């Protein structure tokens, strides 16, 4: 039957899946909104084009949230222990790909305040960069879901 | 074996302990004094 | 700056030894010395439950705290020559009682499950206390950090935040909507621990 | 008082028993006396060596050093980690000894050593000086000498101190000081002796009172130091010196204690009532005869206890000597008729350059 | 890397926040257009209470003159660039400490040749810009004697370590005291910079540029005037400070110079100071080189404010509210001589 | 018998002591004589 | 059935329990004294005011101690290896907030020092986050009340 | 036959493999995007010419995916054991070539932005040293695509 | 019938009790006589002002004599291995108090003493927050003497 | 007889060659592409004559590959525990040779590229120093290839 | 000749080590009970941690006064005070170390 | 010459290095009752550590007091004193190191 | 030119490393005494830490 103590590894699975990710996503939204301060003092009028790196950090946390989910669904007691080694390596690939996307969403996006502070032409670039880190994000998340569901 | 299971807990207990009172005593070495003062 | 050192030398001692001990086991071929069953059938879940409320407060303690300190100090600063700031920073500190609150209500839910075993011999009885008293400890740690990080983010936001408010306050609210979605990163953290605490039972 | 009188005599033995050899004390004998013969050449002649005049100058304090060495290298019986044989080694009669029940113990004694059993009824008898040189071969000579040379060191410095405190008497005596007497030196010395003279004549006591007979279970001279100090009296544990002795302990420790509050505060009390009376900080000259007290006394206990640095320089002398025979002067000692002589030659010239 | 941003607020954040607050109480450009509307020197007065500025001249005397104002901007900076350091803690104490470097630099170069020209200290004791202290004993009082005051440098002031390099007093008689404190000044650009990038954090990013293009700057100019005067080539070379990006190339050809023009060659291949040199028209009645490197300056300044973790603000407002202090003065020179046609001659503040 | 035991206590004990004897050696070892007086001039 | 070694984590429990806490009143203590002696060269009448922080520093301590105290009382050699875990939780946890909130209190307790030594204004402020950091420390104290119970 | 565990080492393969990668681009889009915000401000033509390193970062995480897609599709519970060292060994040989890719594209990336706008003539050889880079990565591929088949 | 070597805690309770209050006085005393040496050179007279902090490491080391002193003269062989843990717990609890107390009193004292330099008006505030410190030890005493008579 | 573990040690082996490999190889293209930036403003011209050590990076890189891929193509089941030993010493050390191999090109390159910047005759020793880097990573090549025959 | 105390206050922590040093050596044997070695043990670490902390402060003080009373001769007593305390500190050590000597 | 005086010293501490190490090398044997080898051990890393304090005290005193006797001649009566202490400290390891050893 | 004597020098440092690497290569068997392969091990390790 079920070895005692298996579903251990899909709780870590869940755990691993949402925290790391979490660590990026408070970073990076951290940080540009710290950079987005001084962005306040320097001018108002590019308030609404600062909105961008945080809601992909919020987008970081949503890659964790929902395979943390998933996992927390398909929790139980007598967990077949071979399902739950793919939810535990799951968890900690889109835990740390989302702390991944969300250093680099965040350093990139405090960059670009500067970049674009100074030169209104740079925004589309340093969009298309921000892009690249969430797609990123997206990697750490579909590997997950493979595991968690294979 | 190598252990006695009866203390195994107790040994983490200790390291969680001893790891929350690095923590401390890291923060605490970072004070010091204070220079010449404001007129 | 020894102290870092200390830190690298320990760090480096300990992987150091467990990396020699386990290829010398793998090299002996000794018979599960290394016992996995033994490290695990020996723990009681009173760790779990426990060490699940304690890290579950611990954490969002720090960081409400921490956010609090970094708050106040760039209030105060802030306030030299602009004291309309504590007009409306406050609610930065608010946050951090909120990040208070997250962690303390679910210590609340995982403590409402505290019950004793009366069971000795760990082969096949208290299967399911197993893994709940179990699955109490990783909701704990993850609400716990989770309640921690959100608070130093909305702290050192609100510090940025406040900061930006000595020179013009109308700002304030269009900075605020930064730290509303670190607390709903907190959240996220809050439903993933009632996911993982509603399908449990102790004793 | 000028204390170098006293240091010219005082001086010369405590270097002594710090280099306590004969045949060193020899060498550098023959070393200043061949500076005082060459007196007159040296003196008639420029030496910018510094570190030359310098010795030169207290060449009599050589001269005294090195006599009072040879006196020590005598008494305590070592030339070059040797022992000197006058013959009269009469305590253990060895054939004797194969009388006292040791019958074909050469058997088992090609592998062991057989120490030799305290009082066999058969055994007894001194050595005419210093130690017998049984003892310079044997291996228990470690424990033997090592504690009796630690107890003879904190014999010695009580003496000394003692000498130190009635110079102060003197000083106080020339000085017309009578506060320095009835709350000084009277007080202060009766505090040193009730504990330092009690613990000489109790070390005497058992070195004449106890022998081999009461050997099993003897009295420790240590734990019954710490029994005094601690007020802890078992009744059982330790042999008893002599009946009677805890109230005797219990009393010099009272007046032990008794002694502080005089050099504590009845001398500024004194102080401040003839002030009073004629009518001068009270407060400062207080805190003065606290610092007196808390020097006198600590420098009391760490000098007892720093005395033992004689015992320290002496077993490392007495090592070092040792190890330099066993190395060098060992080596050069062979069945080999010539060669080994020709070795000798070489090897007995590095040992003098080493040992000198 | 993760060390900043984390422990920078803890024990300075009542000190950005102070500095954040004066940078914010800067004067627009509407504050010197309207003082630019005054034609007197009582209505400049009138345009200073206007602000923060102002309200000093009262109890004093009833005539204006331009000494006064600058006396008053200049105690102003040392009130609270005093009051602001007695209240830091020893990491931003030694960026302060070299921050006033910078001046006892010049200090000393005022006591000296006080000495070899017998002249009293006393005297010389008010000449020194503020901010100098001196209060350490046996600089004052040195019985006018080269030794004692080379003494006092290397024990009391805590120069020494740059006069290492400048020593027995050989340099301080025979060879002239502007190349010994140019000597100097590269030494403490080096130890700066040094210290800044021991220092590696936002701080080292705000400030590695800012020394760059001021020791690049230093090195242009160095050759510009070396021209008409005597002056070996080696001797100039070694004035330059080795941290720019001159050291790695680009030094070299300066210090072979020979004519304007190659000077501007050797900028050619360095686009930042090629716009510079070319905005640097050397026209009769234009800006100047020297205004294009103050303007390079001022808006470095003013980019250092884009970050909150970072030593750099309190150098950085230095810098501008002393920028706008010589702004003061040469509107308060335009408007006593009645030249109002020369009015557009400073450089802003944003 | 119970061997664990003991190693654990030996293992304690050791770390204990190499800990502090190597505290107080890297203490030791970075001390400042001042760095002044005197030593400004053999600088 | 009684398991060995039952009785020394509730112990060490009210060991951390006073430990941390008194750790977290001594930084309030350390810093808001460095604060206080900077400060009354200037303003000397308004060191009265100064001591706000400082006794609730103590409260924190005061925490700590009633913690301590109280799980000294319940422990006991016959455990059933239960109430010696709740009175361990309940310690840690207690010692730990009140060395956050000690700390908390330390430095906001000097930089809000200072914000008076300028600004009178900010002095009800500063009294405010004090207020915040000392209702922190007290779910410190009645969390781990409930935990030494439950 | 196969023991338990016989499948844990597999997906911990799979998932270096995607960690490691996730890294390496994080890391490139990291220090070459800083560089962008701050070299662009004086030369906003170059902005279209500098974006092949990031897009270089991300086929670094196009490796790691197919890489860690690959394992994830071939993995089992009844394994022999070989296959899981197999696949262990080569998602941890690709993931932390990509994180060498990675930082490798980071510092070129990020001296030849400014390298290009003081000297355009650079823009020559960064994309062939940009190139080299990759051929790392591709280096790791291939000894993935050799030891997962194996 | 008891467990092995039960009373050895309580004896390094004794010990750590010690010890730890020896460095608290040790280093309180240490930086404050810095600060009497480096102040009263030019103002000598407040000497006897300034010895307070003196005697209260000196008082945090009579509490470490007094604790270590009492476990020791408790001791036995008949322990039940739960009077051992109990005495040290006690004894680690009293030396960290004086440890951390030993450190609050000489920085406090450093700074009141050039305060005081400074502004006579500290003096008796400066007492005051000694007192706080102090009585921070003393609750660690109270906790260690609680545990010492269980 | 034949152990599983054997084969893990084999791939362990190819593995850590084409790891360390990367590593050193990525660090000296890192270190050469910064000296190459620094360069190329005041030598426009020599950018077709400064990718020397990129190359010679990249045969590093064709030491660590041919290694780890000769090693993976001699993997197998029945391993009586000695070709593994053999692999694994092989790739190990090769592994490291690349990377100290690379780490010597790196600043060798970058040194000598920032000397020849004003000094065209340094080419000669420069390429002088390359051949010894090579000679460095053949000896890397080398045992490893005898001990895969072995 | 003045600013020679604090050597011979480290003298003294030398000998309070010392003492406690050989008095633990010579209560040896190879047939021990395991109590008493064990308490020597709990001696020999108190009583040398006490030591350390004793030179710790002997040196510092004695440098800091040492500097001290040379400009302000009033400093002089205090300096000597504050090594009459780190003595006490060396005392207080040798005390429990006593205590468990017999014990 | 002056500059040779604290060096001469120097040296003994390398002489009680040697001290016990030659006596234990001619002491060892194989049938050891496993004792008096931790005694062994105990002596050796006691005069070995008080090798050390001794080698630290005596460089960083001996340099002090050498530049402060290049600057002052009347500090080598001084230098000499304080270098007294350093060698009672090594005395004192190698007395409990051959206590250990005969113990 | 003439700089170039310590690199070729460095090579040699390898080449002690290697040759002798080479030698145990050879000496290398899967049925070693247990006392060979200790010689092996020993040589090695002594060699290169004295080439670094």
């Amino acid at each position: 039957n079920n070895p005692e103590y298996s579903s251990f590894f899909g709780v870590m699975g869940a755990s691993s899946a949402m925290v790391f990710s979490a660590m990026g996503a408070a970073y990076g939204t951290a940080k540009s909104g710290t950079g987005i301060a001084a962005m306040s003092v320097m001018r108002p009028e590019l308030i609404m084009k600062s909105i961008i790196p945080v809601v992909m950090a919020g987008i970081i946390a949503i890659y964790g949230l929902v395979v943390a989910v998933l996992i927390a669904n398909s929790l139980t007691d007598g967990i077949t222990l071979y399902r739950s080694f793919l939810q535990l390596g799951a968890g900690l690939s889109v835990g740390l790909s989302g702390l991944a996307a969300g250093f680099a969403i965040g350093i990139v996006g405090d960059a670009g305040v500067r970049g674009t502070a100074q030169q209104p032409r740079l925004f589309v670039g340093m969009i298309l960069i921000l892009i690249f880190a969430e797609v990123l994000g997206l990697y750490g998340l579909i590997v997950a879901l493979i595991l968690s569901t294979k | 074996g190598f252990f006695s299971p009866g203390i195994w807990m107790g040994l983490l207990t200790t390291l969680f302990m001893l790891f929350i009172f690095t923590y401390g005593l890291h923060m605490i070495l970072s004070l010091k004094t204070m220079d010449r003062f404001d007129d | 700056t020894g102290l870092e050192l200390l830190y690298l030398g320990i760090f480096v001692a300990f992987w150091a030894c467990m990396v020699v001990v386990g290829i010398c086991y793998t090299i002996f071929d000794l018979g599960f010395r290394f016992d996995v069953a033994w490290f695990l059938t020996e723990t009681s879940p009173f760790m779990w439950s426990n060490l699940g409320i304690g890290l579950a407060i611990s954490l969002s303690v720090v960081g409400a705290a921490w956010g609090i300190y970094i708050t106040g100090s760039s209030i105060i600063g802030g306030g030299v020559k602009a004291p309309r700031i504590k007009t409306k920073n406050l609610v930065s500190i608010i946050f951090c009682e909120a990040v208070a609150i997250y962690g303390i209500i679910m210590a609340i839910v995982i403590s409402n499950m505290a019950e004793p075993f009366s069971a000795t011999e760990p082969k096949a009885i208290g299967h399911r206390n197993y893994h709940a008293g179990y699955s109490m400890f990783g909701a704990g740690l993850t609400v716990g950090l989770s309640n921690l990080f959100c608070g130093v983010c909305v702290g050192i936001v609100g510090s940025g935040a406040a900061l930006a408010d000595a020179q013009n306050p109308s700002l304030f609210v269009k900075i605020l909507i930064v730290e509303i979605f670190g607390s709903a990163i907190g959240l996220f953290g809050v439903i993933v621990a009632i996911l993982q605490t509603s399908r449990v039972k102790m004793g | 008082i000028n204390p170098a009188p006293y240091t010219v005599i005082t001086f010369p033995f405590l270097f002594a028993v710090m280099f306590g050899d004969f045949g060193h004390g020899i060498l550098m004998t023959l070393f200043a006396v061949w500076m005082v013969l060459r007196e007159s050449r040296i003196l008639s002649q420029k030496h910018e060596n510094e570190m030359f005049s310098m010795v030169f100058s207290g060449r009599y304090i050589i001269l005294l050093m090195g006599l009072f060495s040879i006196y020590t290298g005598l008494i305590y019986n070592d030339c070059f980690s040797k022992s000197l044989n006058i013959f009269g080694s009469s305590w253990s009669v060895r054939p004797m000894f194969t009388q006292g029940n040791w019958t074909e113990e050469t058997l088992l004694g090609s592998s062991v050593l057989q120490l030799n059993p305290a009082i066999p009824g058969v055994f007894g008898g001194p050595y005419p000086f210093g130690i017998d040189p049984i003892w310079n071969i044997a291996t228990n000579k470690l424990t033997f000498l090592n504690s009796f040379k630690m107890k003879m060191s904190v014999i010695l410095g009580i003496i000394h101190m003692l000498f130190g405190v009635s110079l102060s008497l003197f000083n106080h005596i020339y000085f017309k000081k009578p506060l320095n007497i009835y709350f000084g030196f009277i007080p202060e010395i009766i505090f040193m002796s009730s504990l330092f003279g009690y613990l000489v004549i109790l070390i005497f006591y058992k070195w004449t009172a106890y022998d081999a007979h009461s050997s099993r279970n003897a009295p420790s001279l240590l734990i019954h130091f710490i029994n005094m100090f601690l007020f802890s009296y078992p009744e059982s544990g330790n042999a008893m010196l002599y009946s009677g002795q805890k109230g005797i302990q219990c009393f010099l420790i009272v007046v032990a204690m008794l002694c502080v509050p005089w050099m504590l505060l009845f001398k500024p009390l004194i102080l401040r009532h003839q002030y009073l009376r004629k009518k001068f900080d009270f407060g400062d000259t207080m805190v003065h005869q606290a610092i007196h007290t808390i020097e006198y006394c600590l420098g009391c206990i760490s000098n007892t206890a720093s005395y033992l640095r004689l015992w320290a320089l002496s077993l490392a002398h007495a090592q070092l000597s040792e190890v330099l025979w066993t190395m060098v002067i060992h080596i050069g000692l062979h069945v080999r008729s010539l060669a080994g002589g020709l070795g000798l030659f070489f090897i007995f010239a590095a040992f003098a350059t080493l040992t000198v | 890397s993760f060390f900043p941003e984390l422990y920078f607020n803890v024990d300075n954040g009542y000190l950005e926040g102070l500095v954040r607050g004066l940078k914010a109480g800067v004067l627009s450009q509407a504050d010197y257009l309207n003082l630019v509307q005054c034609e007197t020197l009582e209505d400049l007065k009138l345009h200073l209470q206007s602000t923060d500025y102002g309200n000093f001249l009262a109890n004093e005397a009833s005539p204006l003159t331009v000494s006064v104002i600058d006396d008053k901007l200049k105690e102003k900076m040392v009130v609270e660039f005093r009051h602001m350091r007695n209240h830091a803690y020893e990491p931003l104490a030694s960026f302060l400490d070299f921050i006033t470097y910078s001046y006892m630099i010049d200090n000393v170069i005022l006591l000296i040749t006080g000495t070899l020209h017998q002249r009293s200290i006393a005297e010389l004791v008010p000449k020194c810009h503020p901010l100098g202290s001196f209060e350490q004993m046996e600089a004052v009082n040195i019985a006018q004697t080269p030794a004692e005051l080379y003494n006092a440098i290397l024990v009391d002031t805590p120069l020494a370590a740059f006069f290492q390099d400048c020593i027995s007093e050989q340099d301080l008689d025979e060879m002239n005291i502007e190349i010994i404190r140019n000597t100097l000044y590269k030494a403490y650009l080096e130890s700066f910079y040094k210290f800044c990038t021991l220092l590696g954090g936002t701080t080292a990013d705000a400030m590695c540029p800012i020394l760059e293009f001021e020791a690049d700057r230093r090195a242009f100019i160095i050759t510009i005037n070396s021209f008409g005067t005597e002056l070996s080539k080696e001797d100039r070379a070694k004035l330059f400070p080795h941290c720019g990006r001159l050291y790695p190339e680009g030094l070299a050809q300066l210090a072979r110079a020979d004519d304007y023009e190659q000077v501007k060659n050797v900028a050619d291949y360095y686009p930042e100071y090629k716009l510079l040199f070319e905005g640097a028209g050397s026209n009769p009645g234009d800006k100047t080189l020297e205004d294009r490197f103050f303007e390079h300056e001022v808006k470095l300044n003013k980019l250092a404010f884009l970050n909150q973790f970072h030593f750099g603000v309190f150098y950085a407002f230095v810098k501008l509210k002393e920028q706008e202090c010589r702004n003061i003065v040469w509107i308060a020179e335009c408007i006593a001589q009645r030249h109002r046609a020369k009015i557009d001659n400073y450089i802003p503040i944003f | 018998l119970e061997y664990s035991v003991v190693f654990n206590l030996v293992l304690w004990i050791m770390i204990g002591l190499a800990l502090a004897v190597i505290i107080t050696s890297y203490n030791i070892w970075n001390m400042d004589p001042g760095y002044d007086s005197i030593i400004y001039r053999m600088t």
